[PDB]
DNA sequence: TCCGCGTCAGACTCGTAGGATTATAGCATACGTG
DNA sequence: ACGTATGCTATAATGTGTGCAGTCTGACGCGG
């Protein structure tokens, strides 16, 4: 019989009413008043033109079905809003609504990253301003030659340019033949492997021996003001909420503690050594 | 995720996923409005063909090609066969402690030894190298030793060369068909980008000397630096498992 | 073939000769390629089991 | 000869003259693209056909219509020079003129209303160079020629589908170039079937029916017809002699006066003639030899007008009976015959479950559009669109041809779309076979294998640009206004261009061709391939495919194909192969006329070469005649066999059609395995050139075409003297012969010096010509990369020596001297280009300067100010090339970078790092470096000084273009004014600006002063546009991806040596690692003390049967003897008289010498020139298969005062005494493979992590670990070891606690094996829970 | 249960190479947070 | 106020289709 989806709602339309002039104005005048039975006929009539003008809307962003899904929701805020009193056919009022309601679900549903309309709708003209300039130009139209034809702002016509640059899935075959994807060879930002990690481990326990062998108050009042064994990260000021309770001697500490450390760096053989990282 | 070049990527799943929510939310949107069945009808026959090409694309009937006209890899495609993670991420694996070059001949060598490059070993041996440095006192921390080796000083060598000694290294050679296809040797540091492998050994791997390349390995743990000199060392491995036949044979 | 090869390689293949050592080379060698693939195949089915 | 050629002659063994002389390489790519931009007047072909084939295009209401008239190519926008090093396609303008006309509606057709007409441009097409090759994106790719089944019909059976029944069921198939499939196929009942598309099954009968065809006329068009006649009482029958043949008497067969057969007998040859000498033409037969006939035609009783018996139905004795009462005694039956005349038709008729034409035309759209239901206009549109509209359906020339062809027709050419003829007379074939008559055509067969070059491709895809263009043309043209809306608003430029540019990048023909060595090159554009699109697959590729076929003969070379599962689908072309008209293939072969082999020549297609016997060209001519010999080995049918004289019509034309140009430049080819020798030409192509191009002492003597016609070196247009020698250039003078009258005549080569290759090598043009020499028309000028004095040089030859070493060639291992290393004679260069790019992040612009925070002044040192490092610099692994720095966002200090960046200060800015540094191991010297940038922020000091150069190098360039052209200019001027007004000094006294002021007398003269005068000035005005083309381009902003603001692209060169690892080989496949650079200490040496350069080993040999290396090396050593004995006179400083003796003896010594050089025709001066490039060795030339043989090597060594054996007295370096007996030494012309091993160690101990399974990456290119796969697992599994398994599977690979863990036990010294659980199977599980499947770690 | 025909499952192992898309109006009040 | 989102316009127009078709040996799973 049928199995494709398809071809099965295509079935479902071509055995539903074809409607005349005055038809559509006897269901119309009902369906505003609600006649129930009138506004689902008057749609399941006019599914056949939402599907001629889904022809010319495919091969943009969402398959022939999905064009046509949201095609019948134009034909039905077209119901929800006719006019039968008006002497003009329907076929004309709905589709203005079937053409809007597709583009509209187009621009949504075709980017990945979700592109709002006020920055789509704008990179459109400089596409459309770039079709006028290339087949007069010969040559595909510069960031510069776009922005000289609409005298509009540089950066602009660059950064619309920017978001229309599209997409490679990760899982992309990479020389048209089983081999590797990008997954194979795009490494991982977050986790630095064990040579990254053991560094910091190290170098902060080589500092956790360093803070032990300065002073008494002077490990206490430089560790505190950073952060690095107290709790929050304070400033020369803020050390006086725990005992120092001074702004120069609190100063003072702090540099005593590092002209101390320096030479630890000095002596350990880092210094200079540690001073190009 | 975002590539270096200002690009984004995207996994094929994210597609699918959009398909299949979009479709649920127009479902959701035309029994708000009492739709007639005709396309409430569409609309769930829309909702499985997206819920079924997320589960396994190519299976109940055409697989929906994406942008590059190719099908979308589904959720079961990363399960399924080689290229699934059971066979290529799971069961195989790539390696670290692990190095690969040209071979060449090694005539001079006794049956338990192999040559080893010394800028490969350098890398290969590079936790062994920070960790005996603390010891004597000549690296205080790990970014230290980085940097000596990195300069590739002198006394470094000598260092690299104290842990070396007495330690094995796995050497494979592509295909493994047998155990034989990796023996363990006492790795001798040879100045120059070739690795030199034991003639009588050549028969296991059947490794030719014609541009051939063998994977190295270094057995990290000390009862894997014990299975490979008690097992996989070369002198331990003489006959073929096969047949109670000696397959190092002069040839 | 009814008419083998008579000449050797010192001797030289005339250009036919070189002609029809060419079809058993090519087949030989296509043996090398893809026959491997059984063979490397039982290899996997035959551990799975054991 | 010529003077290039005087400077050193290579002594050629061939015996067998040239008819023919190798053709240009580069013609099949070059034809190719010509015909495709070629603007055809009337035959279309390439663009034109692509617009004459879619328009023109009409609206779908058809008011309104496009009309393409003319289109033209401007001059590309970039040359080849600029595109090469920006980076962007080498492409030309493409504008077409199209014209909008719009008709009347109640009008009948008002095509005056309004005839709009303009010019549009839609898309870039790259264009091809002079050498063949596409420059996209500032890569010079090839488009390697495809080669796929041809078009027409094709008969085949599967040998067998049902084993079962194990029948041979034979099937037609009708291929169209553009179209839908027709196939035609048996089954086991022998039941025709029809299968449009391979879709389902229909009877065959069903097609017919749709082409209008009532069953008689069914019946009527396969089967005969059999008169039955019932006259009085006896049942009478029309009998042809020729038909109860070889069957059986099943009732007695009696006539006028004679019974012939008796019941139960065979009718044999001696019955049909006693039957037919007696003239028979009735016979009485009984009614029961009806049951079973079938009636033919309808039969309706005169009487009632009813159907006593439909056409097409079994008789019987009651329906027989029926039929003589109703008034019928003339009834029409078929001639059905279980052996010949076989009943298909009859018995499919049976099973087809249609009736009438419209009813068949039904159930053929029921299977193409099932569920949909059926109108009268929806199944005829359909069937009448399959194959017979003008739209859908194409078969092509070569279509019609092979179609026209396979049916024995008529028509060479035809119409592109089936007629009803062609549909029934395929069937008709198609059951010929299945009788007996007519054999299948097999794939095989290079007869149906065509070849497609880029320019039939190119048009291909450039249609389906015109079909995307087609939909937005009419669908805008309909329910848009006609008036308003212009036809380029139609028009759109990007689907073209963009289909365009598909082929040119993603294609499996579109690829990057090697470049590496001349051979790669011109080999790489002989390649043709069957894979890809419209092709086959490794997957799909069978093996009799792949297997030689006896067509291949002078068309494919039977030798030259990878040895990877790509192995027999691609494959080069034969060295005098060319290209059918239609699309096969084609050899050159003698005619040979009454005898007489003539020199006309004619090029045999892969089908006529069956027809004729061909006689080989090891056969020997009688010096104007005919064959030597009565009995001659000749070949046809696919078989070989001896033949007669007068039998012999064509003969191979060389001894060298057979084999490609890879394999035309091994020399004894003859004396090697195919097996060996096809490696040995796979491994010719990996040569790298060498620093010093060394010619081959052991060549061919193709060694010259390949140089020369691969485009890589520099020969003259015009013959004459070289006005100006130079390094970076060549000017010469023309000859006054050549020199056309109008211009100058004084020719520019700016010769390509170095810079980089596809595969990161050098590429350089020397000048192999002195300052001021006379150079004939079509000489090479400046030799390239990889050839000498024109000649081919890939590699190097040397004293050679087989006999193994301590085992330092142990399986091919390779032993070279130091004294190779020495003279740096193997120490190839490497080119790389290191790019740097400035990028738009989210956080903002990166830029490009000297400030890099967190550096040492050391790295800073090698840079500018600007931040680009200075030309010649020496670069090492971790020193930067170029400074770069992108945007730092909010960035969290933490307490230890805090306190860090407190203790020793330097606080860094609100910017990343990022510089292009050397790759880690890489060392060479920067050549040059070229910076893009978009048009507008302002520029690097360095940028400036740069273009401070190109500027005014640009301006001294034009000046001497403009003074050197004046010069040439004014020379010719001043002997024109000689002729009439002569006066020599008193002419000369003022300057030459006022020159054109003096004049002649009326005279053609006269008129020539004013053609150079207005010339002159010509080249003045021209000057100044010429220098804005220049400055413009050199202050313009080249246009960059979106992001990207603009980018530094840095040249290295590193000079690598040979050493261990490095892989070497000869051009025998004679493979090798090199193991040891043995001290020259150590080296063998003979008794007179010369050492040997490389050691082989003998056992490389025997077991590969790769002989011709060893030849290489005797003539090699002869070769060098006689080089030794010219080197010794020339030291001696002797004579011009005793050197032309000695090389007059030289050159004439092999049997019949092609080549017969006189040196008494050479001067004094030019002997001398000849002997000084005679001294390394004389060259010598072993043709493919007529090469030299042992009589003549021997003889070539006594000449050498060489031993007649080749083995030498050898003595051990390291010691000093002999070796125990004699072995082999001479020179062997070995290659440096690409494979070098600085390119290919690798080590890794932790490096970066994947994305998601989270192990380790792959290959040097990223850092990554070598793959530990299963096989690799289960070695371990077997040895018992558990833990080095458990180590790699986890901390070496993806357990994020375990490797840092181990990493931290290492350093501390205790090796612990810490598991947890590798991340991929942690993936695992919830990858099997998103697929609905509850998959829970259960516990103890 | 048995025999033909449909769909669906695999395809020896490691190294290297390189690139590019089309298009979704146009303007005026409604909905969400400093 | 700035960014995102929702809305309306009224000549008539009312059922899609597109695209690779020497892979192959082996194995079931629904009808017939
Ligand atoms: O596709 C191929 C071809 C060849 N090989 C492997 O590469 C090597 C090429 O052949 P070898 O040169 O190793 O041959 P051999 O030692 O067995 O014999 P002789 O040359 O002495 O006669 C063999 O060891 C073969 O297994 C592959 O692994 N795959
Ligand atoms: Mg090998
Ligand atoms: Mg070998």
């Amino acid at each position: 019989r049928v199995l494709d989806a398809t071809q099965l709602y295509l079935g479902e339309i071509g055995y539903s009413p074809l409607l005349t002039a005055e038809e559509e104005v006897y269901f119309a005048r009902r369906a505003l008043r609600g006649d129930v039975a009138s506004r689902r006929r008057m749609i399941e009539s006019n599914l056949r033109l939402v599907v001629k003008i889904a022809r010319r809307y495919g091969n943009r962003g969402l398959a022939l079905l999905d064009l046509i899904e949201e095609g019948n929701l134009g034909l039905i805020r077209a119901v929800e809003k006719f006019d039968p009193e008006r002497g003009f056919r329907f076929s004309t009022y709905a589709t203005w609504w079937i053409r809007q309601t597709i583009e509209r679900a187009i621009m949504n549903q075709t980017r990945t990253i979700r592109l709002p309309i006020h920055i789509v709708k704008e990179l459109n003209v400089y596409l459309r301003t770039a079709r006028e300039l290339s087949h007069k130009l010969d040559h595909e139209p510069s960031a510069e030659e776009i922005a000289e034809q609409l005298d509009k702002p540089v950066d602009d016509v660059s950064r619309m340019l920017r978001l229309n640059e599209r997409i490679t899935s990760v899982d992309t075959p990479l020389g048209g033949d089983s081999e590797k994807a990008l997954l194979d060879i795009l490494a991982d930002e977050k986790e630095n492997g064990p040579e990254d990690t053991t560094q910091d481990d190290d170098m902060k326990q080589s500092i956790v021996k360093w803070l032990f062998e300065l002073n008494a108050k002077q490990r206490e009042v430089l560790a505190r003001r950073f952060g690095l064994l107290g709790y929050e990260a304070a400033t020369l000021e803020d050390v006086g909420r725990e005992i120092g309770l001074t702004r120069e001697r609190v100063r003072q500490i702090q540099v005593e503690g590092l002209r101390r450390l320096r030479e630890i760096l000095q002596t350990q053989g880092l210094n200079i050594e540690a001073l190009f990282l | 995720v975002p590539l270096d070049g200002g690009r984004f990527a995207t996994s094929d799943l994210n597609d699918l996923y959009r398909r299949v929510i979009n479709r649920n939310n127009r479902l959701k949107r035309l029994l708000d409005l009492a739709a007639p069945d005709i396309i409430v009808r569409n609309e769930k026959r829309m909702l499985q063909e997206a819920v079924d090409a997320l589960l396994d694309n190519g299976r109940r009937g055409r697989a929906i090609t994406g942008s590059n006209k190719r099908p979308l890899k589904s959720l079961a495609d990363m399960i399924k066969g080689k290229q699934g993670r059971f066979r290529q991420n799971l069961l195989g694996k790539r390696v670290d402690y692990s190095g690969r070059s040209v071979i060449t001949v090694g005539p001079y060598l006794r049956l338990h030894q192999c040559g080893l490059p010394k800028k490969m070993a350098l890398e290969l041996f590079k936790p062994f190298i920070y960790g005996k440095l603390e010891l004597r006192g000549l690296a205080t921390t790990i970014k230290a030793a980085k940097k000596m080796v990195e300069r590739e000083e002198a006394v470094v060598w000598d260092i690299l060369d104290e842990v070396i000694r007495e330690h094995p290294v796995l050497l494979n050679r592509a295909p493994t068909l047998h155990r034989l296809g990796i023996q363990a040797f006492e790795p001798v540091l040879i100045e120059g980008k070739a690795i030199q492998l034991h003639p009588l050994v050549c028969a296991a791997y059947n490794a030719d000397f014609d541009g051939d390349q063998m994977a190295v390995h270094v057995p990290l743990t000390l009862e894997a630096q014990l299975e490979a000199r008690a097992l996989m060392m070369s002198t331990n491995n003489i006959l073929s498992p096969a047949n109670g036949e000696p397959i190092i044979v002069p040839s | 073939i009814e008419t083998p090869i008579t000449a050797n390689f010192r001797e030289g293949l005339n250009v036919l000769q070189y002609f029809i050592s060419t079809h058993g080379a090519r087949k030989g060698l296509a043996d090398t390629a893809l026959k491997t693939a059984n063979s490397g195949y039982l290899t996997r089915r035959l551990v799975d089991v054991a | 000869y010529s003077y290039t050629e005087k400077k050193r002659i290579r002594k050629d063994f061939g015996k067998r003259p040239q008819v023919l002389d190798v053709p240009y390489l580069l013609s099949i790519q070059l034809d190719s693209f010509q015909k495709f931009i070629e603007q055809d007047p009337e035959g279309q072909y390439g663009l034109e056909a692509a617009f004459r084939s879619v328009f023109p295009i009409q609206s779908y209401s058809g008011n309104s219509e496009l009309q393409y008239v003319s289109y033209r190519l401007g001059e590309p926008v970039f040359d080849v020079q600029e595109c090469q090093i920006r980076g962007v396609t080498y492409s030309a303008p493409l504008r077409v003129k199209l014209r909008l006309v719009i008709y009347e509606r109640e009008a009948p057709e008002g095509t005056v209303k309004d005839i709009k007409e303009q010019e549009v441009y839609m898309g870039e097409i790259p264009l091809m160079t002079d050498n063949g090759t596409f420059v996209i994106n500032g890569t010079e790719r090839v488009i390697v020629s495809q080669l796929h089944r041809s078009p027409g019909v094709f008969f085949d059976s599967d040998k067998g589908k049902t084993h079962s029944s194990g029948k041979v069921l034979y099937n037609a198939r009708i291929i169209p170039y553009r179209g839908s499939w027709l196939d035609f196929e048996f089954d086991p009942k022998d039941n025709l079937f029809v299968r449009i598309d391979r879709r389902r099954k229909l009877p065959a009968t069903i097609i017919l029916r749709a082409l209008n065809y009532t069953t008689e006329q069914i019946l009527d068009l396969f089967f005969e017809k059999v008169i039955f006649e019932i006259r009085d009482n006896k049942l009478q029958m029309e009998l042809v002699p020729e038909r109860l043949r070889g069957e059986t008497a099943s009732f007695d067969i009696e006539a006028n006066g004679k019974v012939y057969v008796e019941k139960g007998r065979r009718i044999t040859a001696r019955h049909i003639r006693q039957l037919e000498k007696d003239d028979v033409k009735l016979i009485e037969v009984p009614v029961e030899y009806i049951a079973g006939k079938v009636v033919a035609k309808d039969y309706i009783d005169e009487s009632t007008g009813e159907l006593i018996c439909a056409a097409n139905m079994e008789l019987s004795l009651d329906l027989l009976a029926k039929l003589s009462q109703s008034g019928h005694k003339r009834i029409e039956t078929l001639f059905t015959n279980d052996l010949d005349h076989g009943p298909y038709i009859s018995e499919t008729l049976r099973v087809d479950p249609t009736n009438d034409r419209l009813s068949a035309l039904v159930e053929i759209y029921r299977m193409m559009r099932p569920g949909e239901p059926p109108t009268r206009e929806a199944a005829e549109s359909l069937f009448e669109n399959l194959f017979f509209s003008e739209d859908r359906y194409d078969l092509s020339a070569v279509g019609r041809m092979k179609f026209n062809r396979s049916l024995l027709r008529e028509e060479i050419e035809g119409s592109g779309i089936l007629s009803k003829d062609d549909i029934i007379d395929v069937m008709k074939k198609l059951i010929d076979i299945r009788n007996g008559k007519g054999e299948v055509d097999d794939i095989d067969h290079l007869g149906n294998r065509r070849i497609r070059s880029v320019g039939e491709m190119a048009e291909n895809q450039f249609r389906v640009g015109l079909v995307r263009v087609e939909r937005a043309v009419k669908e805008r043209l309909s329910l848009g206004d006609l008036d308003t809306l212009m036809p380029q608003d139609m028009i759109n430029a990007k689907p073209i261009s963009a289909a365009v540019k598909e082929f040119f990048g993603s294609s499996q023909l579109s690829q990057f061709m090697d470049q590496n060595n001349p051979l790669s090159e011109i080999t790489h554009k002989r390649r043709i391939s069957a894979l890809g699109p419209g092709g086959l697959t490794r997957e799909r590729a069978g093996f009799e495919v792949r297997d030689v076929h006896p067509t291949h003969y002078g068309r494919v070379c039977p030798i030259e194909t990878p040895e990877g599962p790509n192995i027999g689908l691609i494959n080069s072309l034969s060295v005098y192969a060319q290209t059918n008209e239609y699309g096969f293939l084609e050899t050159p072969y003698r005619k040979v006329t009454d005898g007489v082999v003539t020199d006309e020549i004619h090029y045999l297609s892969a089908i006529e070469e069956g027809n004729y016997v061909i006689a080989q060209a090891n056969s020997n001519l009688d010096e104007e005649g005919h064959f030597v010999e009565d009995l001659v080995t000749c070949r046809s049918k696919g078989e070989s066999s001896l033949f007669s004289r007068d039998q012999v019509d064509y003969m191979d034309v060389s001894t060298q059609q057979v084999v490609s140009v890879g394999a035309s430049l091994i020399p004894f080819l003859e004396h090697d395995d195919a097996n060996r020798a096809l490696m040995g030409a796979n491994m010719q192509r990996q040569a790298v050139p060498t620093l010093r191009a060394d010619k081959p002492l052991v060549g061919t003597g193709m060694e010259r075409a390949v140089a020369v016609d691969s485009g890589v070196t520099a020969v003259a247009k015009r013959g004459g003297v070289v006005q100006y020698v130079d390094a970076s250039r060549i000017v010469i003078k023309v000859n006054e012969d050549e020199m056309y009258p109008g211009e100058a005549g004084i020719d520019i080569y700016n010769l390509t010096k170095y810079t980089r290759s596809n595969q990161n090598t050098c590429i350089n043009q020397m000048p192999c010509v002195s300052l001021g020499e006379p150079v004939e028309r079509g000489d090479v000028l400046a030799d390239g990369p990889s050839t000498d004095l024109g000649e081919l040089a890939l590699g190097q030859n040397m004293r050679v020596a087989f006999m193994p070493w301590n085992g330092y060639n142990f399986e091919d291992s390779i032993l070279v001297s130091e004294r190779v290393v020495q003279e740096d004679r193997f120490t190839t260069i490497h080119i790389q280009e290191l790019a740097c790019v400035s990028r738009d992040t989210k956080l903002g612009p990166e830029e490009i300067t000297a400030d890099i925070p967190n550096v040492g002044e050391a790295a800073l040192s090698k840079l500018d100010e600007s931040g680009i490092v200075y030309i010649g610099a020496e670069v090492t692994g971790g020193d930067i090339l170029v400074g770069k720095v992108t945007p730092k966002g909010e960035t969290q200090l933490t307490p230890e970078e805090k306190l860090l960046r407190a203790i020793f200060g330097e606080k860094a800015s609100d910017v990343k790092d990022s510089s292009l540094r050397v790759p880690n191991g890489v060392s060479g010297t920067v050549i040059d470096v070229q910076v893009f940038t978009r048009d507008g922020v302002e520029k690097d000091k360095r940028a400036l000084e740069i273009e401070e150069m190109q500027l005014k190098q640009a301006k001294k360039d034009l000046s001497e273009e403009l003074q050197i052209l004046e010069a040439g200019l004014f020379s010719r001027i001043r002997a024109v004014l000689v002729a009439g007004g002569v006066e020599a000094e008193k002419l000369d006294k003022l300057p030459r600006d006022r020159w054109l002021e003096l004049g002649l007398t009326d005279e053609e003269k006269q008129n020539q002063l004013e053609q150079l005068a207005e010339q002159y000035d010509e080249l003045k005005h021209e000057f100044e546009k010429k220098l804005e083309a220049k400055r413009r381009k050199i202050t313009q902003g080249d246009d960059l991806a979106p992001g990207v603001l603009k980018i530094v692209k840095v040249y290295l060169a590193v000079k690598r040596r040979i050493q261990p690892g490095d892989k070497m080989a000869g051009r025998h496949g004679n493979k090798g690692v090199i193991s040891k650079i043995n001290p020259i200490e150590d080296m063998p040496y003979d008794e007179n003390g010369t050492p040997v350069d490389i050691v082989l080993n003998p056992l490389g040999v025997p077991s590969r049967m790769n002989i011709g290396q060893i030849l290489e090396t005797h003539l090699g050593m002869a070769a060098k003897g006689i080089g030794d004995k010219i080197n010794a006179m020339l030291k001696q400083q002797q004579e011009v008289a005793k050197l032309r003796e000695f090389i007059q003896r030289a050159y004439d010594l092999g049997a019949d010498v092609r080549q017969k050089v006189d040196l008494s025709t050479f001067s004094d001066e030019e002997v001398m020139r000849l002997a000084e490039n005679l001294r390394k060795g004389m060259p010598i030339a072993t043709p493919v298969f007529d090469g030299a043989k042992e009589a003549e090597i021997k003889e070539l060594l006594k000449l050498g005062d060489l031993p007649t054996s080749g083995q030498i007295r050898l003595y051990d370096g390291r010691t000093g005494e002999q070796f125990e007996r004699p072995v082999t030494v001479g020179y062997m012309y070995m290659l440096k493979l690409n494979h070098l091993v600085d390119d290919k160690m690798h080590a890794r101990s932790t490096g970066s992590y994947s994305l998601v399974t989270q192990q380790p990456l792959g290959g040097k290119a990223q850092f990554g670990g070598q793959r530990f796969g299963e096989m690799e697992v289960w070695a371990l599994e077997a040895y018992g070891a558990a833990y080095t398994l458990q180590e790699m599977l986890t901390v070496k690979s993806d357990d994020v606690n375990g490797r840092t863990k181990m990493y931290k036990n290492i350093v501390d010294g205790n090796h612990q094996m810490e598991p947890g659980m590798p991340e991929s199977f942690n993936v695992l599980l919830k990858e099997i829970r998103s697929l609905g499947i509850n998959i829970e770690l259960e516990d103890e």
